């Protein structure tokens, strides 16, 4: 009887595949979204949201700091005024075209063409070319990813919570004391 | 035009504010795309 | 430690550690004593060589220190510590930050490590550019670290002297109350 | 592992597993690691802190600035109690963030207390056979190596002198908090603490 | 590996690989080559730009006009900082488009040194062997030929000098551009540059 690994109290599913089949396979799936949908679908958007949110992370952080000359709108209010500009148009377009192009590869590698989940084959600098480190570079990743989804979730939600630049934390963390001792009051 | 890096800086700093108190939930809601009226109505494409 | 260098006739041909340091000190620990012994020693040297330069009325350095900002050798005066208070903040960073630096290559750079079984005492760029002591024999180069050793210890109490007689006035003998 | 061979029966409790509850005996093996552990740590932690604390009531502070406008006797004026609260929030946040990456550290290295690893025996060079970081092998205990001239029998004596310094320090510091928070609780505190 | 047998090793970090992260550990071998092409390129980048940098600081500039309207000593009157802004755009566009130039002949040799070629040798001549394109075999490194006269030890022991030197503008460079952007990060530079 396998156990999954992330929760021991619970079987693992089936649909999950062989113990292993895919890397970071702690057997994760409390609500077995595997029976309704198909893995290498499902492993598809795992990875396709894990590389966005690495990317959109990184660029909330980068533009609370840095912004070409043409643009001066801060973070939160980019999206409308680039939209107003009409740079997002450009970026639906041609990410669009990407997109499509990744579609088809979806299509193809669920009717069995032999296309891995998330392989687009995109290894120019060389990184992962021995096989050896390739399965540990695939599960870095996805740990990666995967945590970098938290990130921009906190990032954008304590942005407009707070309305402070980077750190998204409010005016008593940054300038009070949070690691104070003496006796509290009401207020922070 | 800006050519970024030709006629221009390249990378600029951007304006930020020193900190500042919790905007209320009624600020940004009022002004969300998704859950106001006005925000709703320009939530929309052009041409 | 028996084994270890530094002693003389000065202890008598027996190594000088009555409070028994020497007794709760392995081989690494003895490494450690030893480098310790000897940066603190060249330092001493080094800093009562300079302040007994500055301060006795030797011809210090000429021109300026920092054209703008208007800070000049001779404007900085002789006594040590308001020399180095009148040195400008960023000469002092400049100082620190280089000897800062020397320090780590010391640690890094010699890669048999004076704690994991090396020569304590060995920064490798700061010794000799011009190879003078490279054609000494083993035992005339030991006389000379023995040398280094007790001229050190001796600079060491000579700045410690010049700290307590400009902190404590009047404390040394043979130093001027103000320092 | 089991409490029969650990150490810390003392004389104090008569040469005897001093287990006035049932803990020891309701609980299993790897229970007892953890609470071994966990007693080091908190001796370990705790005499530093008497130490800092008695330190900080006597006024004895550093001769110079803790930052740039905040002298050390400017923070230690006050007490020890304030002093914490005084200090700049930066310094406590690299101080707690150093003390993230030495317990992180600590509770990665894999023959773990709980799961077949000495508990209490915090491995030395805990920042060493890390990817992606880098630190000098500067140990986390003895790094001028003290216990290398020191015979088995020796350090055994000195773990049991450990731990007995260790939970008179848990005492000591929860005597100083709890004379600062009620006073009259803890007497030989003076207004100074 | 491929990190083990190249000439970059230097006795300031011992006789070994300096590679603090294990970077060189956790990537494969066409990545190596990628990062020692890279590395040597931005080591000639920088100590070009930290000698040109030095003599935009020194206000050295050349006897005539780098336009038919400004001086070189007018261009570079406002320091190194803003000589670049204060340059003609069509002389930026034309030392960008012979950079373009230089970086795609030197991309497009067949050895390359991600697919089996030595890294860091540039093809001396970059733009031959390109067909209907002309240049007159002025070899980009070594023009006259000064590395002829050089043994096989001699070349090995100024590439690893190459790497030293390189390495040190890569800091210098980026300490000159510091030191102007936060004024005292860099105390060696005056307030001229
Ligand atoms: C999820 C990804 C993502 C998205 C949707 C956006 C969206 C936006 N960014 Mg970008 N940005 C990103 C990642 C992203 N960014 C990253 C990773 C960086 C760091 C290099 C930046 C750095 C950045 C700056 C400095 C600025 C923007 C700005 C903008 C806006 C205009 C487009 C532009 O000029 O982008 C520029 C994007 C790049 C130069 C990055 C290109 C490289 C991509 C990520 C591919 C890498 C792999 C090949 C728009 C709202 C502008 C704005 O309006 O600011 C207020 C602006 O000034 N972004
Ligand atoms: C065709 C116009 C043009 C030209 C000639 C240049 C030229 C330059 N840019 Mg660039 N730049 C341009 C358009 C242009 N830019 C545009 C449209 C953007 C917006 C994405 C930028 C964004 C940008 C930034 C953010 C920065 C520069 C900088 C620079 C300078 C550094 C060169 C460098 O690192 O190249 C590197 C180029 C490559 C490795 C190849 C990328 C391009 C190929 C075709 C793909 C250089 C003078 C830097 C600067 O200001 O330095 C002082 C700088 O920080 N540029
Ligand atoms: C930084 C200071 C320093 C250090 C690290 C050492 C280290 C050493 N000295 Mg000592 N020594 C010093 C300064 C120092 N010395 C000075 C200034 C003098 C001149 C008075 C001497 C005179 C001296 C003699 C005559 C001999 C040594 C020797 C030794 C070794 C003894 C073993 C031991 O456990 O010592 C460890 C010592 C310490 C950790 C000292 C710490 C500071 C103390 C406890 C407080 C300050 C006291 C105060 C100024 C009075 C060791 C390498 C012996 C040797 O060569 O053995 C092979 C030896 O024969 N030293
Ligand atoms: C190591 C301790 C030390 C310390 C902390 C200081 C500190 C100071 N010295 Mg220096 N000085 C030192 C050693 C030291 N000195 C030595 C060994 C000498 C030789 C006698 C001097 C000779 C000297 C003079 C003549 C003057 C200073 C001055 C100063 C002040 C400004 C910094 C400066 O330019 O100094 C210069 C510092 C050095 C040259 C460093 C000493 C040499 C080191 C150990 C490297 C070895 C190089 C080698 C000998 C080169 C040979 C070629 C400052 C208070 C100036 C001042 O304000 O006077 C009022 C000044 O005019 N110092
Ligand atoms: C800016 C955002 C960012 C970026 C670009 C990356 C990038 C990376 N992370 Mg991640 N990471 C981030 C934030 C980020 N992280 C944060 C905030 C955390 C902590 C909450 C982590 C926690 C984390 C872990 C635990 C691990 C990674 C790893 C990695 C690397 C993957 C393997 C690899 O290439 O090894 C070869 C590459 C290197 C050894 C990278 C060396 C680069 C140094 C650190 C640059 C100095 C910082 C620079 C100024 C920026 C990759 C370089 C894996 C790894 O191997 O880490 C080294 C890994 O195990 N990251
Ligand atoms: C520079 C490099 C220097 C190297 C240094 C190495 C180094 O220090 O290593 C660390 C080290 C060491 C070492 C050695 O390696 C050495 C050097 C040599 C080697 O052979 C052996 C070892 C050992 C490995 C030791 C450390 C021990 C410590 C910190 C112990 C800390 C201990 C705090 C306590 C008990 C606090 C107690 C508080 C109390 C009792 C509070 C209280 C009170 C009072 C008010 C007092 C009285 C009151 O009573 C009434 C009211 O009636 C009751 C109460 C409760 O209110
Ligand atoms: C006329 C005919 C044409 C002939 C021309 C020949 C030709 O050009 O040959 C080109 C050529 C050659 C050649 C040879 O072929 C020849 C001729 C003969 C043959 O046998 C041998 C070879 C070699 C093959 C090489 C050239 C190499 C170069 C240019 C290297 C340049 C390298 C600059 C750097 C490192 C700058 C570093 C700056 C730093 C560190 C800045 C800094 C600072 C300070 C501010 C200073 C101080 C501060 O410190 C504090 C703050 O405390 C620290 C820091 C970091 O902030
Ligand atoms: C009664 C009373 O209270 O008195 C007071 C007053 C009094 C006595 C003044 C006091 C004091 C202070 C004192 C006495 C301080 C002493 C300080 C001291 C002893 C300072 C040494 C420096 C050595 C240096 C810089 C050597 C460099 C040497 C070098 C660079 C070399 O060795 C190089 C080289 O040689 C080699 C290795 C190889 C050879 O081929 C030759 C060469 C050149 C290539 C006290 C303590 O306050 C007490
Ligand atoms: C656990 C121990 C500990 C470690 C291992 C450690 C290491 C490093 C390193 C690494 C090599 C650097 C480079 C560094 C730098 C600075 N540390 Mg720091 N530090 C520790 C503790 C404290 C405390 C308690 C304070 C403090 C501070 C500062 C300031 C002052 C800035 C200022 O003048 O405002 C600067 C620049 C003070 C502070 O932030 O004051 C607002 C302050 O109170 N640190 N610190
Ligand atoms: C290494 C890089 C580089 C190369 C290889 C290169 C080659 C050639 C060739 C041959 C192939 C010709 C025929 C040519 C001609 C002119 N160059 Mg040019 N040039 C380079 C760099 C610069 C810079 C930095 C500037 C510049 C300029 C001019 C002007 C001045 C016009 C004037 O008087 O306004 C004229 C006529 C200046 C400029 O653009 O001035 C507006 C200016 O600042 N060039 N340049
Ligand atoms: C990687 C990946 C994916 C992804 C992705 C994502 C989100 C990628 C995002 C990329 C991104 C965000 C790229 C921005 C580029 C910006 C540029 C070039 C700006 C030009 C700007 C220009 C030309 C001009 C600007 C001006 O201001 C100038 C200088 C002068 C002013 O007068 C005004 C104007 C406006 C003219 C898939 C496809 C979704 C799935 C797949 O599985 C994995």
């Amino acid at each position: 009887v396998v156990y999954s690994e992330a929760l021991p109290f619970l079987v693992r599913r089936e649909s999950l595949g062989p113990v292993g089949a895919l890397v970071g396979d702690v057997g994760f799936d409390p609500l077995g979204f595997t029976e309704i949908l198909p893995l290498a679908w499902l492993r598809e958007a795992e990875i396709k949201h894990c590389r966005t949110a690495m990317l959109a992370t990184f660029g909330f952080a980068f533009t609370d700091f840095w912004h070409f000359p043409g643009f001066d709108y801060t973070t939160l209010e980019a999206h409308d005024a680039v939209i107003a500009q009409g740079g997002m148009s450009q970026l639906l377009l041609w990410i669009g075209l990407l997109e499509v192009f990744s579609a088809i590869s979806i299509d193809q590698m669920l009717r069995g063409s032999g296309r891995e989940p998330g392989d687009y084959g995109f290894d120019p600098l060389g990184f992962a070319s021995d096989p050896a480190k390739k399965a540990d570079l695939q599960m870095k990743e996805l740990a990666n990813g995967r945590l970098a989804m938290f990130a921009f979730g906190g990032f954008v939600t304590q942005s407009v919570l707070t309305g402070n630049t980077f750190p998204y934390l409010f005016d008593y963390q940054t300038a009070g004391d949070i690691v104070a001792i003496a006796a509290q009051g009401a207020s922070p | 035009m800006t050519i970024p890096g030709l006629n221009a800086p390249g990378l600029v700093p951007a304006t930020k504010k020193p900190a500042g108190a919790k905007p209320s939930f009624e600020s940004y809601r009022d002004t969300s795309h998704f859950w106001s009226s006005q925000g709703i109505m320009d939530s929309v494409p052009k041409v | 430690v028996s084994d270890m260098e530094g002693t003389g006739p000065e202890t008598g041909g027996k190594v000088f550690d009555p409070m028994g340091l020497s007794k709760i000190a392995s081989a690494e620990t003895l490494a450690w004593y030893r480098a310790a012994e000897l940066k603190h020693s060249r330092v001493a040297m080094a800093a009562v060589t300079g302040w007994a330069w500055v301060s006795s009325g030797g011809p210090l350095f000429p021109g300026y220190l920092s054209v703008e900002q208007g800070v000049t050798f001779e404007s900085l005066g002789r006594d040590g510590y308001a020399a180095w208070a009148a040195v400008p903040e960023a000469g002092k960073f400049q100082i620190l930050g280089v000897i800062g630096i020397l320090e780590i290559l010391s640690e890094s750079a010699v890669k048999p490590h004076y704690m994991a079984g090396g020569t304590p005492g060995k920064v490798p760029l700061l010794w000799d550019p011009l190879g003078f002591t490279a054609k000494l024999s083993p035992e005339t180069l030991a006389r000379k670290r023995l040398a280094e050793l007790k001229n050190g210890r001796l600079a060491m109490i000579g700045v410690m002297s010049l700290v307590s007689a400009h902190f404590i006035p009047n404390s040394v003998p043979l130093l001027p109350g103000s320092v | 592992a089991l409490v029969d061979s650990m150490e810390g029966v003392g004389e104090e409790t008569g040469g005897q597993i001093w287990d006035p509850l049932g803990i020891s005996e309701a609980v299993s093996d790897e229970a007892v690691m953890w609470f071994r552990a966990s007693e080091l740590k908190h001796g370990r932690v705790a005499m530093l802190a008497s130490v800092g604390y008695l330190v900080g009531a006597a006024k004895i502070s550093f001769p110079g600035e803790l930052a740039k406008g905040v002298t050390f006797a400017s923070v230690a004026a006050n007490g020890p109690y304030q002093a914490w609260d005084a200090v700049p929030q930066a310094g406590k946040l690299q101080i707690l963030s150093i003390i993230l990456a030495l317990e992180w550290a600590t509770e990665a290295k894999k023959p773990h207390y709980m799961r077949g690893g000495v508990p209490g025996k915090i491995e030395q060079l805990p920042f060493d056979g890390i990817q992606g970081l880098w630190a000098p092998k500067i140990k986390f205990w003895d790094p001028l190596n003290f216990t290398g001239a020191l015979s088995a029998e020796q350090k055994a004596r000195k773990r049991k002198a450990e731990l007995k310094n260790g939970r008179l320090a848990m005492i000591g510091i929860i005597s100083f908090i709890t004379g600062h928070n009620l006073p009259g609780s803890v007497p030989a505190l003076d207004s100074s603490f």
